[PDB]
RNA sequence: AUUGAAGAUU
RNA sequence: UGAUGA
RNA sequence: AAACCGGAUUAGAUACCCGGGUAGUCCACGCCCUAAACGAUGCGCGCUAGGUCUCUGGGUCUCCUGGGGGCCGAAGCUAACGCGU
RNA sequence: ACUCCUGAACCCGGGACGAAACCCCCGACGAGGGGACUGACGGUACCGGGGUAAUAGCGCCGGCCAACUCCGUGCCAGCAGCCGCGGUAAUACGGAGGGCGCGAGCGUUACCCGGAUUCACUGGGCGUAAAGGGCGUGUAGGCGGCCUGGGGCGUCCCAUGUGAAAGA
C-alpha cells in the first residue's frame, strides 16, 4: 500500500541524486510539501512544484548538485550527502525543545514537526517549542 | 485527587456491579514504541443501570468489596460493542493455547 | 612515600638532565656529563626502537622524576587536574607547582627539592607566618613564605639565601632577600616554566 | 618537508617449489602538521625499500583538512569494508584521544582534540583508509554555504 | 528483530558460567588430599606433573595442583586450595596455595618467593 | 647402539 | 591398501 | 530391488562386478510429517541505467506496451565469491 | 666510604577547646541580669626546651607489556592470563649480576562493571561464516493512501506542587 510516504520521499530524493537526476516525482500530500519548503529554503533542493501524472497529484523536486569534479570520476558532490528518517510508524519519535538534536555541529538540518508547524531545529528551537523528529539531512 | 478513569463495560454479570475494560498507552521504557496496555476495573453499580457495552467514567472510591474500588461516574457514549467483540474474541484465543 | 636511593642516576636513563642535586647537577655531571646514558650492563648497547607506549611512560616518569612525588600522589592531583575546568595538561602543572616544597626550592631557599622537602619536614619553614610542616601543603596566590626566625641562623639557611643575593627569580614569584621570605603571586603559566617536557603526552598515558 | 610515522610493517610470504617468499609491505603517514596528511602503503623484498616505497605514495596521496583550531569541524562516521571509525570533536584540553592507527594519523594533520571510536574490523590498513576517507570527507561552515547557495 | 519483536521478546542477558566451584564464591577452600598422583601432561608437552585428589570443605572432591620444585603432600595432608587452572592438564583447575596448612613453603627458592610461600632468607642479608 | 631428541627396533 | 610422537 | 541366497574379486571383501530374490516399488483407504523440503535467499509495497535471448497477452505490429523465464552486467552493495528492475 | 648540616624516635616543662545549661539569687517561677557545679577522652591533642643518621619490601624483564646478560638444566626439573616456553648454547625453567614498576606495602585468588557494537534502544545480524519457518491459509496482534472538519488520548509548551537528610 506503501507504509511511509514520508520514508517514500526520502527515499525517492535520496535514490535520484545518486544518479544525478534533475528531477523526482513524489506523489503529493500536503505534509510532503511542507517538508520539501524546508528542504528549498534551506537550500538543499533548487524547488519544487506541482505537476499532474496521469492526471493525479505529485511534486516534481528539482535537485541540486556542486560543480563538476576534480580529476578520475568528474561526479559533482552532492549537496543532499544524507537524508534519513528518523521517526517510522514502527517506532514514532519524538523530543522536547531541551533535547531537540544538533545535525553535524549546525552544518546540517533535522526537520521535526511540532503543533506551531513543520520547522528545522533552530526554528523549533528559537520558538521553544518540540515534537515528532521527522528526518536528519546534511 | 481522586482518580478517573475511563472504560468500556465487559460484563454486567453480578448484581449492582460492572467490568470495565481500560485502556491506556505508552512510549515503552527502552525501546521507543508507544504501546498499549489494559486492565479491568470492577465497579459499583448499584442501580444496576449500566450495560454491556457503554463507555463510562470510573472514579477511585472508598472500598465496596474485596476488588470493587471504583464506582461509576457517568456515562460516555452508549454501544460500542466491537469494543466489547475486540475483548471477547481475544478472550476465546485462549482455549486454542493449550493442549 | 617518597624515592630515597641513587639520583643524578636518573640525571641519567631518563636521557636529560633532571636536577634532582642541583648543587652538583651544574658542575661536571648532573652524573650526565661523563655518562649521557641509561644505567646497568646494557645502558650503552643500541638503543631498542621504543613503542608508542614506552614513550609515553618514560615522559610521565621525567616529569614525576622532578618533583619527587610518588606515583599514588602524582595520580590523585592529575585526576584532580582533569575534573578541573580549563586546560588540564596546563593546570596539573600549576598544580605541581603549589607544592611548598618546590615552592620553597623554587624561592631558593634550598638548592634541591629533596633538601627542600627536609626543611620543610623540619619546622624551618612559615606561611603567612604560622609553621608548616607538610611537603604536600598547597600553597595560593598571596600566602607569604618565610623561613622561620627560630631556623635563621644554620650555616645552611645562611649559604643559600646568600647565593640568593644575586639571583633572580619566578616571574610568578616574589622573594625579600633580606627579610628571608617570598611571595607566591599566581599559579604559573605554562610558558612560564621551561621543563623538558611534553605534558600532552603524560596526559595521554592515562588514557588506556 | 612533511613529518612521516610509520604505522605497520608486516611479512607476507608466497609459496613455490620448495620453501616460502617473503615480502614487506609498510604503512606510513606523512603530515604537515597544519592539516595536510597522507597515508602510503608500500611493499617490497626489503623492509627499507619498502618503508621508503611507502613514503613515497604517501606524499602522492594527500588530503585538506580543515582544522578549526585542534579540531574538526563535525562528527564523521566512515566505513571502510568491516572497518569503521568514528570522529568527534573536542574542546582543547582533550587530547587525541585514538587508537595507535588513527592517532598517528590524526596527529600528523595537527589534530590536538578530537575523540574517535574504533567499530568493525579492527585491522589496521583498513581502519587507516577509513580514518583518510573520514578526513576526506570533512565539510566546513564555508564549504556548505558555497553548496547550498547554488 | 523489529522493534514490535523486541516489544515482544526483548534482549537476552549473556548471564554466564563460574570456572572454579570452590563454591560459596569464597576466594580459597579447605581440603584433605586423597591421591598424590603424578600426571602426564598432553598436547606437546612431556613431564611429571605433581597433583593432589583434594576432598573439599565445600563437601566436593577435585584434583589440585602442586606447585614449585618439590613437595612434600600425601594421602592424608590437608591443605588450601586456590584456583588457577593448569592447562597442560585438562580437569586441573585449582592450585595448591604452597605455604599453608601441611604444605610446607618452597625451601631454597630466592625469586618469585611470596609465591610458593617462602619466607625472606638470611643470608649476607 | 640409532635420532635433532624421542617412541619403536637388537 | 599403511607411512609413530614434537 | 534393501534384506537374503549364490558366483567372482580380494591379504580379507559382511562391497564395489555377476546370477537369483522377499519386503517395497503399484492401487484404495487410514497413519507418519521428515529432507541438500535449496535460489541453502520469508511476505508485501515504493524507488534506482541499459543490452541480449525467451514464453505468453495487447497496440497504430521497424517496433511499442503488460506479465513470466534467462544471461551480461549503470549506480550501489559484499569479507570476498558474487548480487545487480 | 668520608665532611659538614638538619634532627623521626626519645626526654623535660607547660597544657587545652569540647561546658553552659539544668539549679540558685535578682527580677515576676516571664523577658533580662548575676552566680555556682560539672571532662570518659586525658596529662591526650597542641605550645616551648632538649635531642639520636635513625626500616625496605614485593612483583616483574619471550610478545601483548616498561625492563637482558652468565651459569645451571637437557620434552627432565619446571613455567604458563592467552599465544606458548623446556629434546645440550633457553633474554620464557632455577640461580646470579644487572634492569623495569610500585612502595609500608607489593602480589595472588574470588567476585562486579569495562573493553564486549559479543543480546546491538543508543548500537548487530541470517546466499556460501551461526541464523528464513518445508509451503500455505489466515486468529489475536503490529502496521496503514489522499482531502476536510470536530475532539485533544498520545505528543509539545507555560505555571505550579512534589522530588527529606546524607551522598554527588
Ligand atoms: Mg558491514
Ligand atoms: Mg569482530
Ligand atoms: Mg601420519
Ligand atoms: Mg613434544
Ligand atoms: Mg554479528
Ligand atoms: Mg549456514
Amino acid at each position: 500500500m506503501l507504509t511511509d510516504p514520508i520514508a517514500d520521499m526520502l527515499t525517492r530524493i535520496r535514490n535520484a541524486t545518486r544518479v544525478y537526476k534533475e528531477s523526482t516525482d513524489v506523489p503529493a500530500s500536503r505534509f510532503k510539501e511542507e517538508i520539501l519548503r524546508i528542504l528549498a529554503r534551506e537550500g538543499f533542493i533548487k524547488g519544487y512544484e506541482r505537476v499532474d501524472v496521469d492526471g493525479k497529484p505529485y511534486l516534481r523536486v528539482y535537485l541540486k548538485y556542486g560543480p563538476r569534479r576534480q580529476g578520475p570520476d568528474p561526479r559533482p558532490e552532492q549537496v543532499i550527502h544524507h537524508i534519513r528518517r528518523i521517526s517510522k510508524p514502527g517506532r514514532r519519535v519524538y523530543v522536547g525543545v531541551k533535547e531537540i538534536p544538533r545535525v553535524r555541529r549546525g552544518l546540517g538540518i533535522a526537520i521535526l514537526s511540532t503543533s506551531k508547524g513543520v520547522l528545522t531545529d533552530r526554528e523549533a528551537r528559537k520558538l521553544g517549542v518540540g515534537g515528532e523528529l521527522i528526518c536528519e539531512v546534511w | 485527587p481522586k482518580k478517573v478513569l475511563t472504560g468500556v463495560v465487559v460484563s454486567d454479570k453480578m448484581q449492582k456491579t460492572v467490568t470495565v475494560l481500560v485502556e491506556r498507552q505508552f512510549p515503552h521504557p527502552l525501546y521507543g514504541k508507544v504501546i498499549k496496555r489494559s486492565k479491568k476495573y470492577l465497579a459499583h453499580d448499584p442501580e444496576e443501570k449500566y450495560k454491556l457495552g457503554d463507555v463510562v467514567e470510573i472514579i477511585e472510591s472508598r472500598p465496596i468489596s474485596k476488588r470493587k474500588r471504583f464506582r461509576v461516574l457517568r456515562l460516555v457514549e452508549s454501544g460500542r460493542m466491537d469494543l466489547v467483540e475486540k475483548y471477547l474474541i481475544r478472550r476465546q484465543n485462549y482455549e486454542s493455547l493449550s493442549k | 612515600g617518597r624515592y630515597i636511593g641513587p639520583v643524578c642516576r636518573l640525571c641519567r636513563r631518563e636521557g636529560v638532565k633532571l636536577y634532582l642535586k642541583g648543587e652538583r647537577c651544574y658542575s661536571p655531571k648532573c652524573a650526565m656529563e661523563r655518562r649521557p646514558y641509561p644505567p646497568g650492563q646494557h645502558g650503552q648497547k643500541r638503543a631498542r626502537r621504543p613503542s608508542d607506549y614506552a614513550v609515553r611512560l618514560r615522559e610521565k616518569q621525567k616529569l614525576r622524576r622532578i618533583y619527587g612525588i610518588s606515583e599514588r600522589q602524582f595520580r590523585n592531583l592529575f585526576e584532580e587536574a582533569s575534573k578541573k575546568k580549563g586546560v588540564t595538561g596546563s593546570v596539573f602543572l600549576g598544580l605541581l607547582e603549589s607544592r611548598l616544597d618546590n615552592v620553597v626550592y623554587r624561592l631558593g631557599f634550598a638548592v634541591s627539592r629533596r633538601q627542600a622537602r627536609q626543611l620543610v619536614r623540619h619546622g624551618h619553614i612559615t606561611v603567612n607566618g604560622r609553621r608548616v610542616d607538610l611537603p604536600s601543603y598547597r600553597v595560593r596566590p598571596g600566602d607569604e613564605i618565610a623561613v622561620a626566625e627560630k631556623s635563621r641562623n644554620l650555616e645552611l639557611i645562611r649559604q643559600n639565601l646568600e647565593a640568593m643575593k644575586g639571583r633572580k627569580v619566578g616571574p610568578w614569584l616574589s622573594l625579600d632577600v633580606e627579610g628571608m621570605k617570598g611571595k607566591f603571586l599566581r599559579l604559573p603559566d605554562r610558558e612560564d616554566l621551561a621543563l623538558p617536557v611534553n605534558e600532552q603526552l603524560v596526559i595521554e598515558f592515562y588514557s588506556r | 618537508d612533511f613529518e612521516e610515522k610509520m604505522i605497520l610493517i608486516r611479512r607476507t610470504a608466497r609459496m613455490q617449489a620448495g620453501g616460502r617468499r617473503f615480502r614487506f609491505g609498510a604503512l606510513v603517514v606523512v603530515g604537515d602538521r597544519q592539516g595536510r596528511v597522507g597515508l602510503g602503503f608500500g611493499k617490497a623484498p626489503e623492509v627499507p625499500l619498502a618503508v621508503q616505497k611507502a613514503g613515497y605514495y604517501a606524499r602522492r596521496n594527500m588530503v585538506e583538512v580543515p582544522l578549526q583550531n585542534g579540531t574538526i569541524p563535525h562528527e564523521i562516521e566512515v566505513e571502510f569494508g568491516a572497518s569503521k571509525i568514528v570522529l568527534k570533536p573536542a574542546a582543547p584540553g582533550t587530547g587525541v584521544i585514538a587508537g595507535a592507527v588513527p592517532r598517528a594519523i590524526l596527529e600528523l594533520a595537527g589534530v590536538t582534540d578530537i575523540l574517535t571510536k574504533e567499530l568493525g574490523s579492527r585491522n589496521p590498513i583498513n581502519i587507516a583508509y577509513a580514518t583518510m576517507e573520514a578526513l576526506r570527507q570533512l565539510r566546513t561552515k564555508a564549504d556548505v554555504e558555497r553548496l547550498r547557495k547554488g | 528483530p523489529t522493534i514490535n519483536q523486541l516489544v515482544r521478546k526483548g534482549r537476552e542477558k549473556v548471564r554466564k558460567k563460574s570456572k572454579v566451584p570452590a563454591l560459596k564464591g569464597a576466594p580459597f577452600r579447605r581440603g584433605v588430599c586423597t591421591v598424590v598422583r603424578t600426571v602426564t601432561p598432553k598436547k606437546p608437552n612431556s613431564a611429571l606433573r605433581k597433583v593432589a585428589k583434594v576432598r573439599l570443605t565445600s563437601g566436593y572432591e577435585v584434583t589440585a595442583y602442586i606447585p614449585g620444585e618439590g613437595h612434600n603432600l600425601q594421602e592424608h595432608s590437608v591443605v588450601l586450595i586456590r584456583g588457577g587452572r593448569v592447562k597442560d592438564l585438562p580437569g586441573v583447575r585449582y592450585h595448591i596455595v604452597r605455604g599453608v596448612y601441611d604444605a610446607a613453603g618452597v625451601k631454597d627458592r630466592k625469586k618469585s618467593r611470596s609465591k610458593y610461600g617462602t619466607k625472606k632468607p638470611k643470608e649476607a642479608a
